C-alpha cells in the first residue's frame, strides 16, 4: 500500500513549491492520476485477501472504498476552488494540505491490517475533518457543529480504545488476519454485553445510528463543500468498514445485542427520510437523507448475512457517489444565490437545464433506480432482511415510499415550478460545475456494467 | 528542469513502487515451501517468485 | 501479483504475526509470576546492600 | 512502643491542626510550624538516642538548621505581606481568587 | 421534537450543562489560605478515620 | 534581579532536586525539598507585586507542611525500620504521610488547592518552572517508594486530580489557571498508572513536560496570559496560532499526535492488570480537558478574533525574544507518536 | 467506611429487608457527613444554625437517597424472586434519583438522577456478580 | 528517577548514614546491632518481594 | 520494571552486551523519520522568526537534521537493547520455571468441539 501512501504523501510538496496559480492544476492532476493508480487494488482472489504486508493488506470490502476515497480527492479540489478563490494562498494551501492529509489518513484507515491502528488512523481522521469544518465553514454554528463532531466520536471511540487493547491482551493480537483464525465465541455475560457495546458504538455514532446522529445536519451542514463530499462519501463508511471488521469478534453475542439498534435503524429510516420532507434547508434535506441511507447498512451488518453484506457495501459506494453529487449539486445553487433555503431559489430547469438533468440523474439514483448500484445494495439488504424477518419489509416498502417523495420534491422545489423574479445573479453553469456532476454520476452509472467490484469479500 | 514538480508524485510512485517489492524479499520465507504451490525448480530458475 | 507470491506472503505474515501474538502471552504471564514470586530479574526492589556493614570489633563485645 | 512518643506525636498532631486551622493571623501559623518543628526534633532525638545510633546524632541538628532557615523565608514573606496590608492576616491575601 | 429537542436533550444537552455546573462549583473557591487548609484537615481525617489508609 | 545571581538561584533549584535524585538517604531527600523551596521563592517574587508575594505566600504554607509531612513519615519510617535508606517504607501510617506529602508538593487533588493560585500569581516563566520541575522530584520519590504506596489511596488521588483538574478548566479564561488545572489531571494520570508500570508514570512525566514546555514558551513567546490576548494572535504572528493549534490538539490526548501517546500507554497498561472500570473512566474525564483545549484552539487558531489598531504598529517589530527549543519542543510535541516504542529506554 | 459497604453487601438480596435499608442507610449518611464537611470546609456558613443545617440537610437528603434506594432494591427483588439481577438495582437506582429530585425540589432533576443513578446502580449490581474491579490490584 | 551518581562515580556520599550497622566513630556499636546485621544480610539481593 | 535488572550497572546508556546487539543501520526508517523532525524543526525554526522558511539558514537546518540523526541513532541503539533484554530474560524465566509453561496438547480440530451458532 506504499505505492499510495508515498504519492500522497508526495502530494504536499505538490502543493507547497508550486506556482501561486498552479496549485489548483497541479493537484488535480496528480491526485487524478493517483486515482487512475488505484486500480491495481482490483487484484482480489475469491480466497485469499490483497495482502501486502505485516501492515497493510485490502480485501474487496476496502478496495472499493479506497478506489472511492482517492478518486474523492480531485473532486474536492474542483470543487472547493471556486469559493476560496480570494482566500489567502496559505490558507488556500493549508485547505489543500488538510484535504491531502485527510486522504492519507484514510487510504491506511481502510488497510490497516491490525485494529489498533485501524484505530489510530481512523480517530486520526477527524482532526483535518475537524479543522476544515471549523476553518472553511461559512456560519457562524461550524464551531459547534466540530464540537459535536468531535465529542461524539471520541466519547464512542474511547471505550472501543479500552476494548480493542483487552483483545490485544486476551487473544494476544489484534491483526485482523490473526483474528479470522483464533476467534473465540463470545458467551453471554454482562462483561461480554459491554465488550459488545465498546466495540459497536464508536462505529454506531459514525454510520450515524439514529438517536446518535445529532451532530450530522451540523457538521455535514456547517462545512465547506469539500468537507460534506468527505464526511457524507467516506466519513460515514467507516462506520460500516468497521463494524464489518470487529463484528467478526462478536459473535454469538450480536445475534441478540442487535436487537435494539436495528429497531433504532428500522424505526430511523422511517424518521429521518420523513424529516426531509419538511427540510427548509436542502443541504440539512441531504443530510437526513445520509442517515436514512445509512440506517440500511446498520441494519444489513447487525443481521450479518451474505446478501445483507454485499448490499451494505454497494449501498456504501453509491450512497458515497450519489450524496457527495447531491452536495455539489445544492453547492451549484449555493454559489449563486448565497442561501441553503430549498425554496429561494425555483424553477431552475427554466434557466439550467443541463445541471437540471444533473439534478435529475442525482435525484433518480437517490430513489435506487435499477439497474443502479443504489439499486443492487438497496436491493439486496432489503432480501437479506425479508429473510431475517418477513414483518420488515413494511419497515422496508414504507421507506422506498417516503425516499421516491423527499427525491422528487427535492426535484420539483428547486428545478421546477416558476422561477423567483427577483433572483438574477443566477449565472449559466460553468465548466467546472458540470464537469463536477459528470465525474460523480459518470462513474456511479459505468458501476451498473460491471458491479461485482463493489459488492465486497464475500461475493 | 523547467517542469520538475510534475515528477515528485509519479517517482512517489515508482520509489513506493520500489518499496513494495523490497517488502516482498522480507516476506519470502514460505516461498517454495507452501503445501499448495511447492514444485521442483525450473532449470535456470533459482526463486519460484521475486 | 502472483497468487503464489500472495499466498506464500501471506503465509510468511501469518507466522510473524502469531509469533509475536504468543510472545506477548507468553510475556503477559512471566510478568504475573515474576510480580508474585519476586524470583526473576524483573519487580526486583532494591533493599540495604550488605557492604554497608562494618564488620569490626566494636567497642562492646555483646553485639 | 514507649510512652513519651505518644506525647511528641500527639503535640506533633495538635500543632499539625493548629497550622492546620488558621484564625486570623499568619505568625500564629508560622509559630504552629515551627512546634511541629520542634516536635520532630524531639522525636528524632528520643529515637537516635534511645537506639544509640550514633551517625545520626548529627542528623536533628541538620534539622533545626535547615527548617530555622526555612522560618526565616517565611518571617520575611510575613513582612512582605505586612508591607502591603498593614496587618498579617490571612484574608487579606485573597487577590488570586481570580 | 425528537430530532431538535429530545434526542438533542437527552445526549449533549444534559451532560454539557453537567459538566458547566460542576465546573462552576470546583472553581467558586473564595481564595481564601484558613478554608484551603482546613478542607486538608478534613482530608486527613476521612482519609484516616473513614477510609482506613492508614492501616 | 541581578543575572549572576538568578544563575546561582537556578543552579540551586536543579541542584535541589538532582540531590532528591541522587541520594539514598532520607535527610538528604528532605534536605533536597527543603533546598528546592528555598531557591524557588525569589523566581517566584521576581517582579515584586503584592499578586507574586502572596502566592509566594501560599507556596511556602504547602511546601512546608509538605515538609513536616514528610520528615514526620521519615522518622516514623526510623520507629519501625531503625534506617534510613530511600526505599519501601516499614510502616504504612508512614506510607500513608509520604504519600500525602508528596501529594500536597504535586498538587494533586484535594491538596490542589494552590495550584492555580499560584500560577495566577507569578510570571510566566516561574510558573514553567513550577510546572515542568517542580514536578520531577515527588515523582522521583513516588517511583522509589510505590512497594508500600497504598493502592486505595494513589488511586483516590488520581482519580480525584483527574476530575478535578478537569472541571477546573471548563471555567477558566486565564491561561495559568488553564495550565495549573492541567497539570492536576496530568499529575493524576502519572500517578494512576503508577503501581502497575511505573515506566509509563515516566514517559506521561516527559510527554507532559515537552506539551508545557512547548505551551509555556509559546506563551512567553507572544506575552499573552489572558484567552482574549491570546486570540491577537493571528494578526501579529500567524504561525503561532498553527503552533498552539497542534499542541492543544496534542494536549488533549488525539491521535495522531504524540500525547495521545502516554494515556493510550497508561490504558495499555491497566487493562493488562485487569483494571477496565478506571482507565474508561480517566479517558472519558480527559475530554473535559480536550474541550478547554479546544475552546482555546477555538479563540486562537480556527477563529479570527477582532483585534485593536495598535496592533499595526507591532507588525514593524520583529520578535526578539529567545524563543529557546520552541521549534525542538513543538515538533517533540506532536510529531512523536510514530516513535511510541522508544519508551523502552526509560525502562 | 470500607465495613460499611462489607456490612452491606455481605447480605442476600430480597432476604433482610430492614437491616440492607440500613446499611444503605448509614452508606448514604456516611457519604452525606464527608460531603457536608467538605461544604462547609470550603464555602463557610454564616453561623454555627447555617452550618448545622447545611450538614443535615445534605446528610438526611443523601441518607433517605441510600434508604429508599435499599428498600426498593431489595422489595422489588423479594416480588420478582431474581437476587441476582440488576434490573432490581436499576428500580432502586430510580428510585433514589426521585428521592433526589424531591430532596431538590425539581423533576428534571429528578428524571436525570433516575436515569443516571439507575445506570451506575445497575452497573455496581453487574460488577459485583461478574466481579468487576474498579481499584483492580497490580498483578503483571 | 533514581539516578545512582554514587554508585556510578563511585563516591559515597550519603551512605554512611543508612543504616545502623555502618561504620560508627570510636566503633561504637548501636542497640540492635547484631539484629539489624542479620536482617540485611538475610535480605541482601534477594529483593523486596522475595525479603518480605 | 526491569529496574532491579539494571541496578548492578547504574546510569549505563549503552552497557557493554549492548554491543553483542547489531546497530540499526544508517537507513534505518525510524532514523530517517527523526532526521525528518530535524527537517520540520529546521522549517519551524525559520517560521516563527519569519525568515524564507526553505532558503535561510542551510547550516542551521543541516545542523537541526545531523543533531537529531545523531540523537536518535543512540536512542534507537538502547531501544534495541532494552527490548532485547526484556526478551532474554522472558526466554531465561521461562526455561529455568518448566513447571510454570507446560506443552499444551494441541488437538485438531476432529476431536474439538465448538458449538454452532446458526445466523438466520
Ligand atoms: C543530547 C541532549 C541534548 C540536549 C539539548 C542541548 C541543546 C539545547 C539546550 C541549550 C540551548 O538552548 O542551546 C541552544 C540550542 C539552540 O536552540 P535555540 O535557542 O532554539 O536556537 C535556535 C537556532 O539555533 C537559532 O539560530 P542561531 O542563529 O541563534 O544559531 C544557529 C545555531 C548555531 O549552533 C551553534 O553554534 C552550536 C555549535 C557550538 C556549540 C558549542 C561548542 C563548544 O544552530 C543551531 O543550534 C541549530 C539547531 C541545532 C539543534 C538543536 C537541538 C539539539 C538536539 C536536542 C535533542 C533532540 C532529540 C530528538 C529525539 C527525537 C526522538 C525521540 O542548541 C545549540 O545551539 C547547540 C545545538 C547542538 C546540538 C548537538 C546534538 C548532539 C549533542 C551530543
Ligand atoms: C448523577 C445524577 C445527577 C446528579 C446531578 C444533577 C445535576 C446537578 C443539579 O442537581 O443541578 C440542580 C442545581 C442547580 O442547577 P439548575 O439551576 O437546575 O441548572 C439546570 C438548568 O436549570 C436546566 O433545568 P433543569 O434543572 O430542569 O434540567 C437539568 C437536567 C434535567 O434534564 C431534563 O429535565 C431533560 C432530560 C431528561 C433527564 C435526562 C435523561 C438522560 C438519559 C441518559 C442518556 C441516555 C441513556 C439511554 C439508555 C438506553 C438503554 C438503557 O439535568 C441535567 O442537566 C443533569 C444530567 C445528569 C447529570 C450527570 C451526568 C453525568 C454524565 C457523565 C458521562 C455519561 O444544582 C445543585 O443543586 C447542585 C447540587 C445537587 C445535589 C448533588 C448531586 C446529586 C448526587 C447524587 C449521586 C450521584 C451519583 C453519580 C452516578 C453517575 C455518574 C458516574
Ligand atoms: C513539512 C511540514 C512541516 C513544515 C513546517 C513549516 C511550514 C512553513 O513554514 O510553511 C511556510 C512555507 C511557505 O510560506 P513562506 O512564504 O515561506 O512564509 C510564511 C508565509 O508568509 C505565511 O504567511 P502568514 O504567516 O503571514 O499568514 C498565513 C497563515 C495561515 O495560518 C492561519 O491562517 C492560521 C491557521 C489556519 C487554520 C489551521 C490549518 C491547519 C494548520 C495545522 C496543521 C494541522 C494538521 C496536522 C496534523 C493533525 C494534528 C494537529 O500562517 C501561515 O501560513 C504560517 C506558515 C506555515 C504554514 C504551515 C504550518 C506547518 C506547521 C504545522 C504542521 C506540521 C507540524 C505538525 C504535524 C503534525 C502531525 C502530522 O511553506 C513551506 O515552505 C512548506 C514546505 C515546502 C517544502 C517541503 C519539502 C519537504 C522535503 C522533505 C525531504 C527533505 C528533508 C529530509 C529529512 C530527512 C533526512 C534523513
Ligand atoms: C457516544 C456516546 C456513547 C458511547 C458509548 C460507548 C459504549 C458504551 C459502553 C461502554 C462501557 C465502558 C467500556 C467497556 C470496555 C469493556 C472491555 C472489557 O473487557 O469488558 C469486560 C470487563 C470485565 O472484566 P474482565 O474482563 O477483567 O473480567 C474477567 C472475566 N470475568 C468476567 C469472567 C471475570 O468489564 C469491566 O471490567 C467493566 C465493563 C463496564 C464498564 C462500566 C464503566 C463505564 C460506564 C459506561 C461509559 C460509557 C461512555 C461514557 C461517555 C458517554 C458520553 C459522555
Ligand atoms: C438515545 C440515543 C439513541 C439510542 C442509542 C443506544 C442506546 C441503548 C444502548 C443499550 C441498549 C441495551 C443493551 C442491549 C440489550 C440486548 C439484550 C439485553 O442485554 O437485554 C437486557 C437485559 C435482558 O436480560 P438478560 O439478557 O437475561 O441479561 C443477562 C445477560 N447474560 O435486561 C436486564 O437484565 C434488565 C435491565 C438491566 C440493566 C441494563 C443496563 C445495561 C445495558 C445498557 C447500557
Ligand atoms: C476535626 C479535627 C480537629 C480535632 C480537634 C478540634 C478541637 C476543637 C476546635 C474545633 C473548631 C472550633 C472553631 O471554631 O474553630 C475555628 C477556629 C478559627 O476560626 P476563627 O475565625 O478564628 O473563629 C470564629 C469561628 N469560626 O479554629 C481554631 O481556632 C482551631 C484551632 C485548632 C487547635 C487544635 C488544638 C488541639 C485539639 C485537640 C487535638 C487535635
Ligand atoms: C452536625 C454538626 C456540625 C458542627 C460543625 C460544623 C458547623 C459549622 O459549619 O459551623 C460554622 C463554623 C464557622 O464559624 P462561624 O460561626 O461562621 O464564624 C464566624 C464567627 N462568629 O464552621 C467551622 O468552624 C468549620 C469547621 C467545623 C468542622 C467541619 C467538619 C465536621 C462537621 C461536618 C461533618 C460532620
Ligand atoms: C459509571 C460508573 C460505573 C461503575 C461500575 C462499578 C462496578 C462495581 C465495582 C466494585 C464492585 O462491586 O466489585 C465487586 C466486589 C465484590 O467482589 P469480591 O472481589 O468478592 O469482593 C470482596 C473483597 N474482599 O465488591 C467490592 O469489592 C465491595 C463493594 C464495592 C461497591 C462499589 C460501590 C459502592 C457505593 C459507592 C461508593
Ligand atoms: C536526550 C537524552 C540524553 C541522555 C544521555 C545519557 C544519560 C544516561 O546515561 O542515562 C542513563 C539512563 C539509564 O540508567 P538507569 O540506571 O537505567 O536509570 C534508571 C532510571 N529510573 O538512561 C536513560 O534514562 C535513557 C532515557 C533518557 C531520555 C531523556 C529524554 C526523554
Amino acid at each position: 500500500m506504499l505505492k499510495y501512501i508515498i504519492p500522497t504523501m508526495m502530494l504536499m510538496p505538490l502543493t507547497w513549491l508550486s506556482k501561486n496559480s498552479m496549485i489548483w492544476i497541479n493537484t488535480t492532476l496528480h491526485s487524478l492520476l493517483i486515482s487512475l493508480t488505484s486500480l491495481l487494488l482490483l487484484n482480489q482472489f475469491g480466497d485469499n485477501s490483497l495482502n501486502f504486508s505485516l501492515t497493510f493488506f485490502s480485501d474487496s470490502l476496502s478496495t472499493p472504498l479506497l478506489i472511492l476515497t482517492m478518486w474523492l480527492l480531485p473532486l474536492m479540489l474542483m470543487a472547493s476552488q471556486h469559493h476560496l478563490s480570494k482566500e489567502n494562498l496559505a490558507r488556500k494551501k493549508l485547505f489543500i494540505s488538510m484535504l491531502i492529509l485527510l486522504q492519507l489518513f484514510l487510504i491506511m484507515t481502510f488497510t490497516a491490517t491490525e485494529l489498533i491502528f485501524f484505530y489510530i488512523m481512523f480517530e486520526a481522521t477527524l482532526v483535518p475533518t475537524l479543522i476544515i469544518i471549523t476553518r472553511w465553514g461559512n456560519q457562524t454554528e461550524r464551531l459547534n457543529a466540530g464540537l459535536y463532531f468531535l465529542f461524539y466520536t471520541l466519547a464512542g471511540s474511547l471505550p472501543l480504545l479500552v476494548a480493542l487493547i483487552y483483545i490485544q491482551n486476551t487473544m494476544g493480537s489484534l491483526n485482523f488476519l490473526i483474528l479470522q483464525y483464533w476467534v473465540q465465541p463470545m458467551p453471554n455475560s454482562w462483561s461480554n454485553t459491554f465488550m459488545w457495546l465498546a466495540c459497536m458504538m464508536a462505529f454506531m455514532v459514525k454510520m450515524p445510528l439514529y438517536g446518535l446522529h445529532l451532530w450530522l445536519p451540523k457538521a455535514h451542514v456547517e462545512a465547506p463543500i469539500a468537507g460534506s463530499m468527505v464526511l457524507a462519501a467516506i466519513l460515514l463508511k467507516l462506520g460500516g468498514y468497521g463494524m464489518m471488521r470487529i463484528t467478526l469478534l462478536l459473535n454469538p453475542i450480536t445475534d441478540f445485542m442487535a436487537y435494539p439498534f436495528i429497531m433504532l435503524s428500522l424505526w430511523g429510516m422511517i424518521m429521518t427520510s420523513s424529516i426531509c420532507l419538511r427540510q427548509t434547508d436542502l443541504k440539512s434535506l441531504i443530510a437526513y437523507s445520509s442517515v436514512s441511507h445509512m440506517a440500511l447498512v446498520i441494519v444489513a451488518i447487525l443481521i450479518q448475512t451474505p446478501w445483507s453484506y454485499m448490499g451494505a457495501t454497494a449501498l456504501m459506494i453509491a450512497h458515497g457517489l450519489t450524496s457527495s453529487m447531491l452536495f455539489c449539486l445544492a453547492n451549484s445553487n449555493y454559489e449563486r444565490v448565497h442561501s441553503r433555503t430549498m425554496i429561494l431559489a425555483r424553477g431552475l430547469q427554466t434557466l439550467l437545464p443541463l445541471m437540471a438533468a444533473w439534478w435529475l440523474l442525482a435525484s433518480l439514483t437517490n430513489l435506487a433506480l435499477p439497474p443502479s448500484i443504489n439499486l443492487i445494495g438497496e436491493l439486496f439488504v432489503v432480501m437479506s432482511t425479508f429473510s431475517w424477518s418477513n414483518i420488515t419489509i413494511i419497515l422496508m416498502g414504507l421507506n422506498m415510499v417516503i425516499t421516491a417523495l423527499y427525491s422528487l420534491y427535492m426535484l420539483i422545489t428547486t428545478q421546477r415550478g416558476k422561477h423567483t423574479h427577483h433572483i438574477n445573479n443566477i449565472l449559466p453553469s460553468f465548466t467546472r460545475e458540470n464537469a463536477l456532476m459528470s465525474l460523480h454520476m459518470l462513474p456511479l452509472l459505468l458501476l451498473s456494467l460491471n458491479p461485482k467490484i463493489i459488492l465486497g469479500p464475500l461475493y | 528542469r523547467d517542469h520538475w514538480i510534475h515528477v515528485l508524485v509519479p517517482v512517489g510512485f515508482v520509489f513506493g513502487y520500489y518499496l513494495d517489492r523490497k517488502n516482498d524479499e522480507k516476506l519470502a520465507a514460505f516461498r517454495n515451501k507452501s503445501l499448495l504451490y511447492k514444485r521442483e525448480l525450473k532449470p535456470q530458475e533459482e526463486v519460484t517468485w521475486k | 501479483d502472483a497468487p503464489e507470491k500472495n499466498y506464500e506472503r501471506t503465509m510468511a505474515i501469518l507466522q510473524i504475526e502469531s509469533e509475536k501474538a504468543e510472545l506477548r502471552l507468553k510475556e503477559l504471564e512471566v510478568r504475573r509470576l515474576m510480580r508474585a514470586k519476586g524470583d526473576g530479574p524483573w519487580f526486583q526492589y532494591p533493599t540495604i546492600d550488605k557492604a554497608l556493614i562494618d564488620h569490626s570489633p566494636k567497642a562492646t563485645p555483646d553485639n | 512502643m514507649s510512652l513519651v512518643y505518644m506525647n511528641i506525636m500527639m503535640a506533633f498532631t495538635v500543632s499539625l491542626t493548629g497550622l492546620l486551622m488558621y484564625r486570623s493571623h499568619l505568625m500564629s501559623s508560622l509559630l504552629c510550624l515551627e512546634g511541629m518543628m520542634l516536635s520532630l526534633f524531639i522525636l528524632a532525638t528520643l529515637m537516635i538516642l534511645n537506639s544509640h545510633f550514633t551517625l545520626a546524632s548529627m542528623m536533628p541538628i541538620i534539622l533545626l538548621v535547615f527548617a530555622a532557615c526555612e522560618a526565616a523565608l517565611g518571617l520575611s514573606l510575613l513582612v512582605m505581606v505586612s508591607n502591603t496590608y498593614g496587618t498579617d492576616y490571612v484574608q487579606n491575601l485573597n487577590l488570586l481568587q481570580c | 421534537l425528537l430530532d431538535l429537542i429530545w434526542l438533542e436533550t437527552i445526549l449533549p444537552k444534559t451532560i454539557s450543562l453537567a459538566q458547566m455546573k460542576m465546573s462552576t462549583t470546583i472553581t467558586s473557591q473564595k481564595g481564601l489560605i484558613k478554608l484551603y487548609f482546613l478542607s486538608f484537615l478534613i482530608t486527613i481525617l476521612i482519609s484516616t478515620t473513614l477510609l482506613n489508609f492508614h492501616e | 534581579m541581578n543575572p549572576i545571581i538568578l544563575i546561582i538561584i537556578l543552579m540551586t533549584v536543579m541542584l535541589g532536586t538532582i540531590i532528591v535524585m541522587i541520594s539514598t538517604h532520607w535527610l538528604l531527600i528532605w534536605i533536597g525539598f527543603e533546598m528546592n523551596m528555598l531557591a524557588i521563592i525569589p523566581i517566584m517574587m521576581k517582579k515584586h507585586n503584592p499578586r507574586a508575594t502572596e502566592a509566594s505566600t501560599k507556596y511556602f504554607l504547602t511546601q512546608s507542611t509538605a515538609s513536616m509531612l514528610l520528615m514526620m513519615a521519615i522518622i516514623i519510617n526510623l520507629m519501625f525500620s531503625g534506617q534510613w535508606t530511600v526505599m519501601k517504607l516499614f510502616n504504612p501510617m508512614a506510607s500513608m504521610l509520604m504519600t500525602m506529602a508528596l501529594a500536597m508538593k504535586l498538587g494533586m487533588a484535594p491538596f490542589h488547592f494552590w495550584v492555580p493560585e499560584v500560577t495566577q500569581g507569578i510570571p510566566l516563566s516561574s510558573g514553567l518552572i513550577l510546572l515542568t520541575w517542580q514536578k520531577l522530584a515527588p515523582m522521583s520519590v513516588l517511583y522509589q517508594i510505590l512497594p508500600s504506596i497504598n493502592l486505595d489511596l494513589i488511586l483516590t488521588l488520581s482519580i480525584l486530580s483527574i476530575t478535578i483538574g478537569g472541571w477546573g478548566g471548563l471555567n477558566q479564561t486565564q491561561l495559568r489557571k488553564i495550565m495549573a488545572y492541567s497539570s492536576i489531571a496530568h499529575m493524576g494520570w502519572m500517578t494512576a498508572v503508577l503501581l502497575y508500570n511505573p515506566t509509563m508514570t515516566l514517559l506521561n512525566l516527559i510527554i507532559y513536560i515537552i506539551m508545557t514546555s512547548t505551551m509555556f514558551t509559546l506563551f512567553m513567546a507572544n506575552s499573552t496570559t489572558t484567552t482574549l490576548s491570546l486570540s491577537h494572535t493571528w494578526n501579529k504572528a500567524p504561525i503561532m496560532t498553527i503552533l498552539v493549534l497542534i499542541t492543544l490538539l496534542s494536549m488533549g490526548g488525539l491521535p495522531p499526535l504524540s500525547g495521545f501517546m502516554p494515556k493510550w500507554m497508561i490504558i495499555q497498561e491497566m487493562t493488562k492488570n485487569d483494571s477496565i472500570i478506571l482507565p474508561t473512566l480517566m479517558a472519558i474525564t480527559a475530554l473535559l480537558n480536550l474541550y478547554f483545549y479546544m475552546r482555546l484552539t477555538y479563540s486562537t487558531a480556527l477563529t479570527m478574533f477582532p483585534s485593536t489598531n495598535n496592533m499595526k504598529m507591532k507588525w514593524q517589530f520583529p520578535t526578539t525574544k529567545r524563543m529557546t527549543l520552541l521549534p525542538t519542543m513543538t515538533v517533540l510535541s506532536t510529531m512523536l507518536l510514530p516513535l511510541t516504542p522508544i519508551l523502552s529506554i526509560l525502562e | 467506611a470500607k465495613t460499611l459497604l462489607h456490612q452491606y453487601w455481605d447480605i442476600p438480596e430480597g432476604t433482610e429487608c430492614h437491616r440492607k435499608t440500613y446499611a444503605a442507610t448509614s452508606i448514604g449518611g456516611a457519604s452525606g457527613l464527608v460531603v457536608s464537611a467538605y461544604s462547609v470546609a470550603l464555602k463557610t456558613p454564616t453561623s454555627f444554625l447555617e452550618g448545622v443545617a447545611r450538614t443535615g440537610r445534605y446528610t438526611f437528603t443523601a441518607a433517605a437517597i441510600g434508604a429508599i434506594f435499599g428498600l426498593t432494591s431489595c422489595i422489588s427483588a423479594q416480588v420478582r424472586e431474581k437476587p441476582d439481577d440488576p434490573l432490581n438495582y436499576l428500580i432502586g437506582g430510580c428510585a433514589g434519583g426521585l428521592t433526589l429530585g424531591a430532596r431538590t425540589r425539581s423533576y428534571g432533576i429528578g428524571a436525570a438522577a433516575c436515569a443516571y443513578m439507575g445506570l451506575t446502580a445497575a452497573l455496581v449490581k453487574m460488577g459485583q456478580l461478574e466481579g468487576w474491579k474498579v481499584f483492580a490490584e497490580p498483578k503483571v | 528517577p533514581f539516578f545512582d551518581v554514587q554508585k556510578k562515580l563511585g563516591v559515597d556520599l550519603d551512605h554512611w548514614m543508612t543504616i545502623q550497622s555502618a561504620e560508627q566513630p570510636h566503633r561504637i556499636p548501636a542497640r540492635c546491632h547484631a539484629f539489624e546485621k542479620e536482617w540485611i544480610e538475610c535480605a541482601h539481593g534477594i529483593g523486596s518481594i522475595r525479603a518480605e | 520494571m526491569m529496574t532491579g535488572r539494571q541496578a548492578r550497572a547504574p546510569l549505563q546508556f549503552l552497557p557493554d552486551e549492548a554491543r553483542s546487539l547489531p546497530p540499526p543501520k544508517l537507513t534505518d526508517p525510524r532514523l530517517a523519520y527523526i532526521g525528518f523532525l530535524g527537517y520540520c524543526s529546521g522549517l519551524i525554526d525559520n517560521a516563527i522568526r519569519r525568515r524564507p522558511v526553505l532558503s535561510a539558514g542551510l547550516h542551521r537546518q543541516f545542523l537541526y537534521i545531523t543533531s537529531f540523526v545523531f540523537v536518535g541513532y543512540y536512542l534507537l541503539k538502547r531501544q534495541d537493547y532494552m527490548y532485547a533484554v526484556r526478551d532474554h530474560d522472558m526466554f531465561s524465566y521461562i526455561k529455568s520455571h518448566p513447571e510454570d509453561f507446560p506443552e499444551k496438547d494441541k488437538k485438531t480440530y476432529r476431536e474439538v468441539f465448538e458449538e454452532f451458532h446458526p445466523v438466520r
